[PDB]
């Protein structure tokens, strides 16, 4: 049924489809997104958020309640090295209680 | 909370007299507009559509609708159809206006909307208690990135 | 100021050139709903330095029992939606084009020729030009194909087996043509019905509703001055339209130029300023919904006839995408391109826009070069004596050229 | 329900279509006669109403609606007034 | 046949008593009357002389979209030959 | 002299109601639809490219910069303050220019 | 030259406002239809001008509702049969 869902993406410097875990899907489908929305996968954490409409579509109605943002003048895939820092109190918290969730 | 944070943020506002609103059974419909200086007729939008009818929007009010956001704002009535309570005087200028909105938050502030579910509850009830140092540590480091990338 | 046009040219000839090995210099002939353009070849010269009746292809004849007004010099034309599809002007058109060009004694046309056909051209158009060519005109043999196969030809790295996409541009139409290995992929080839008329005609309305004072006084013929020489496509067109939007620049970039000349005057013999509508004409092919007519466009065809194929054959073809024909002269033309096919490629992947040498000319020099290499390809040509079997419909599939569907015509 | 002027039937606009000597009558004419009917109403009792509100009575009398009636040239016999 | 209409024509023509039934229309021009205004109340009498306007500026709508079509030269109406009945009169 | 002295009769009449000319654009792209076509073939009914897939841009008519709104009473499209002010004063034979240069919802 | 842009008309009189029938025709045209009520008649310059503006707009009020009756009767030709339609519809022709 659900192996992966494919999704594509474009920016003003290019293309790319990528192969979704679905589980990202289930997070697409959280954030409402549907084709034509301008998104922001972050693929090594899972996060994605909604930036707006893409402005391609700013015409589909006169007046709706959507915001529509350019079409992303960036890099369709970024990288860097990242180093991040933690403290063994961030874990002595955040693994004792329950997590909210 | 004696140590502000400072912001502008930019936003397509329309504001004007309702002339005319029409509606469908998905759904379609349309909307009229007008300040003292022009006036549209818009094809609405789903979302929009279902916003204008829960709020009773009607023919002679003069309203500001929050275009990023669907939320609808109403002011009055205009006095040439105060007939049959507040009344007003059309907006000036053009409908839709990207207005800038400056806004200020107070450091501490921010503290309490990242504490809880729903942080802002915490600001006005007082339930806001011992917060967690290491987010203090963080905020405080957050800030002086955007203080000198400039935006804020 | 604008200008005006100038015309009687001096295309005054001897019964025809000689050249060595075999006698019969071949004629190049370009159809065109715009301008007709032919010549002699002038084979074993590569600078060829005589195309001949570079002409606006309209045409009248004084009712009075003057003259037939074939030439330059209310008025009607043998095209519709870039086809032949007339006789009665058609053959004074041709016989004009043949005066000029000399015919060696008589009543017969001597010299082999090529002649240009539309991207895809309706089989009784064919079997209509055919039946003027062999019937009345009398050829020995006769070579068809493409405007942009031919300056495509022209244009080549080599004489080989190349691939690309062909973009042309014209009165009535635009199209893209996919060639895998020096063929037409004729089953996803598409067209746009917009181009020169459509901006010449949308600019003459513009300034129609815009100006009232002047109704009479702009004219085509006035149009194609700033069309050609002040207008330009955009790099983006919100961004160009964008800057546009505040008078320290218009005021500066608006192009001015006067009407003809005998209140300050130039509410009689106005300026005629013109700064987002020098950008609008040329908007048409990139976005056709600035007129009323709904279809995709140059840039949504491209892309959709792309995702027709497997995703190497495309990054090998859109190695070579060609701009020949009509509006791929305005400037900027390339910088648009460029962008708009950046916005639709994977994302690392490299291509490449070519622009023809000549854009309105390089049809004449390919077919010219064309048929200077295939003279005594004695299989490609349409041969007289094929004619006399074949209806007309008939065209056989040679490299540069349209693709034949077999197929008969009933005429009686 | 039945309020979405469909109350005014079929072979009642069919009807007063007979009495107007039209023949063949397209499946759409019926709701855009109620259309008209609603606007002439619109017309009408509004300004009826204006005419009641001289008065400012709780009662719409015939006097009321010919009144309206005169104003936008369409006068009735039979009621007086 | 699809013909024998005509036998309706002159039956309806004859006829001159009001078509719509009164119940329908009495609860219409309420329901007009009561999101118009408050407490507008009707007498019989003008409900009845507002039924008489309506039908006879009807009859008077379908004798012009009569003459319409047969300007048009069909036999049939459609909504359009309606919208030049109105266009044509500025309604 | 002339490339011929004497001409065939391609399908245009000399005399009669019928025409001059052969059969016109419109009247070759149906009649052709009659032949044993396949849907490998090089047809010209199939070139025409497609609709477009996104929704339309909304340029001004008056000035073409980029239309926020659309006048009730005329339906055109316009852009800024002065515009809007400027439109109310056109005649309607420029009104129904630009909405026919647009095939308006009246043409 | 020949047949081409009837909009050559539409471009020349709306203009300004003009009228399109000559001065001394007209007034010469009138007298004769007035003095059949009653004869022995004299006229005011601005009275029979007063008539011409009232029947031009007339005229131009009947042609702006006639075109869409041949658009309506599947015409882009107006003839003879659209003014017994529109005039009889507007209740004048009765
Ligand atoms: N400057 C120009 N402006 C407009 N159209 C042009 C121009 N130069 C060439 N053309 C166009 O070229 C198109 C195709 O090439 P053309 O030379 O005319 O040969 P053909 O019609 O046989 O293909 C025509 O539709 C014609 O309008």
């Amino acid at each position: 049924t659900i192996s992966h869902v494919i999704i594509g993406l474009k920016t003003a410097k290019g293309t790319k489809q990528l192969k979704l875990d679905p589980s990202i899907f289930e997070s697409l489908q959280k954030e409402r997104v549907e084709a034509g929305d301008v998104i922001y996968i972050e693929a090594n954490s899972g996060a994605v958020k909604r930036q707006g409409r893409c402005d391609t579509y700013a015409t589909e109605f006169d007046l709706e309640a959507e915001e529509y943002v350019p079409l992303p003048k960036g890099d369709v895939h970024k990288k860097k090295e990242i180093i991040q820092d933690v403290t063994l109190h961030d874990l002595d918290v955040a693994n004792a209680r329950p997590q909210g969730g | 909370r004696s140590i502000g944070v400072r912001i502008k943020e930019e936003t397509e506002i329309i504001e004007g007299e309702v002339v005319e609103i029409q509606i469908d059974r998905s759904k379609v419909g349309k909307l009229t507009l007008k300040t003292t200086e022009m006036e549209t007729i818009y094809d609405l939008g789903t979302k929009m559509i279902e916003s204008l009818t829960k709020d009773k929007v009607q023919a002679g009010d003069v309203i500001t609708i929050d275009k990023a956001t669907g939320k609808i704002s109403k002011l009055g009535r205009s006095f040439t159809r105060a007939r049959d309570t507040k009344f007003v005087q059309c907006p000036d200028g053009e409908l839709q206006k990207r207005k800038e909105v400056v806004h200020t938050v107070s450091l501490h502030e921010i503290d309490v909307i990242n504490s809880r579910t729903q942080g802002f509850l915490a600001l006005f009830s007082g339930d806001t208690g011992e917060i967690k140092s290491e987010v203090r540590e963080q905020i405080n480091a957050k800030v002086a990135e955007w203080r000198e990338e400039g935006k804020a | 100021p604008f200008r005006d046009a100038r015309a009687a040219p001096d295309p005054v000839l001897e019964a025809g050139p000689v050249a060595h090995g075999p006698l019969p210099v071949p004629l190049v002939l370009d159809n065109g709903s715009f301008q007709v353009r032919a010549g002699w070849a002038c084979p074993g010269q590569d600078p060829g330095p005589e195309p001949r009746l570079q002409f606006r292809a309209v045409c009248a004849r004084g009712r009075g029992g003057a003259r037939g007004a074939s030439g330059p010099q209310m008025l009607r034309s043998p095209f519709d939606r870039n086809v032949p599809v007339n006789l009665e002007l058609q053959e004074l058109l041709l016989d004009y084009s043949f005066q000029h060009l000399g015919v060696s004694s008589q009543g017969c046309v001597d010299h082999p020729i090529v002649l240009t056909e539309a991207v895809c051209n309706p089989l009784y158009s064919r079997q209509m030009m055919s039946e003027l060519l062999f019937e009345c005109y009398g050829i020995p043999k006769v070579a068809y194909g493409i405007d942009s196969l031919f300056s495509f030809y022209h244009n080549k790295p080599k004489n080989s087996m190349c691939s690309g996409l062909i973009i042309s541009s014209g009165y009535q139409c635009t199209h893209v043509l996919p060639i895998l290995e020096g063929r037409l992929d004729a089953k996803n080839c598409k067209r746009i019905n917009l181009g020169g008329s459509q901006a010449a005609g949308y600019l003459q309305r513009l300034l129609q509703l815009k100006y009232p004072g002047h109704l009479a006084a702009i004219t085509l013929s006035r149009m194609e001055e700033i069309l050609h020489e002040h207008s330009y496509i955009a790099e983006d067109y919100v961004e160009e339209l964008h800057k546009w939007r505040c008078p320290d620049y218009y005021e500066n970039n608006v192009h001015k130029m006067q009407l003809p000349f005998s209140v300050f005057n130039l509410a009689a013999y106005h300026q005629l300023f013109v700064g987002t509508e020098r950008i609008r004409a040329p908007e048409i092919i990139f976005q056709p919904s600035l007129i009323g007519e709904e279809q995709a466009g140059i840039a949504e065809t491209l892309q959709y006839i792309l995702d027709r194929y497997p995703k190497d054959i495309q990054e090998m073809l859109v190695q070579n995408v060609f701009l020949t024909g009509g509006n791929t002269m305005y400037p900027g033309m390339k910088a648009r391109m460029e962008k708009e096919l950046l916005e639709m490629r994977p994302f690392r992947s490299s291509f490449q826009v070519q622009l023809a040498s000549n854009p309105v000319l390089d049809a004449w020099y390919g077919a010219r070069d064309w048929a200077l290499n295939h003279l005594d390809d004695n299989e490609v040509w349409i041969t007289r004596k094929e004619y006399e079997e074949k209806g007309g419909e008939y065209l056989k599939e040679h490299c540069a050229s349209n693709i034949y569907v077999p197929i008969r015509l009933p005429k009686q | 329900l039945r309020d979405n002027i469909q109350g005014i039937t079929k072979p009642a606009i069919r009807r007063l279509a007979r009495r107007g000597g039209v023949k063949r009558i397209s499946g759409l004419i019926y709701e855009e006669t109620r259309g008209v009917l609603k606007v002439f109403l619109e017309n009408v009792i509004r300004d009826a109403v204006t005419y009641t509100e001289h008065a400012k009575r709780k009662t719409v009398t015939a006097m009321d609606v010919v009144y309206a009636l005169k104003r936008q040239g369409r006068t009735l016999y039979g009621f007086g007034g | 046949p699809g013909t024998v209409a005509l036998r309706e024509i002159r039956r309806y023509q004859k006829s001159t008593e009001l078509l719509i039934r009164k119940l329908p229309f009495q609860r219409l021009v309420r329901e007009i009357a009561q999101d118009f205004k408050t407490d507008l109340r009707f007498q019989s009498s003008a409900v009845m002389a507002l039924q008489e306007a309506c039908e006879a500026y009807l009859v008077g709508l379908f004798e012009d979209t009569n003459l319409c079509a047969i300007h048009a030269k069909r036999v049939t109406i459609m909504p359009k030959d309606i919208q030049l009945a109105r266009r044509i009169r500025g309604e | 002299k002339d490339p011929n002295f004497v001409h065939s009769g391609h399908g245009g009449a000399v005399a009669g109601k019928k025409n001059r000319t052969w059969k016109n654009l419109k009247q070759i792209l149906a009649s052709e639809r009659a032949l044993p076509w396949q849907l490998n073939d090089p047809n010209y009914f199939s070139i025409d490219a497609p609709p477009s897939f996104k929704p339309a841009k909304k340029y001004s008519d008056v000035s073409g910069l980029l239309a926020n709104y659309t006048d009730p009473q005329s339906k055109l499209r316009f852009s800024t303050i002065e515009e809007f002010s400027y439109i109310r004063r056109l005649p309607s034979d420029v009104v129904t220019g630009y909405l026919a240069l647009r095939k308006a919802t009246s043409i």
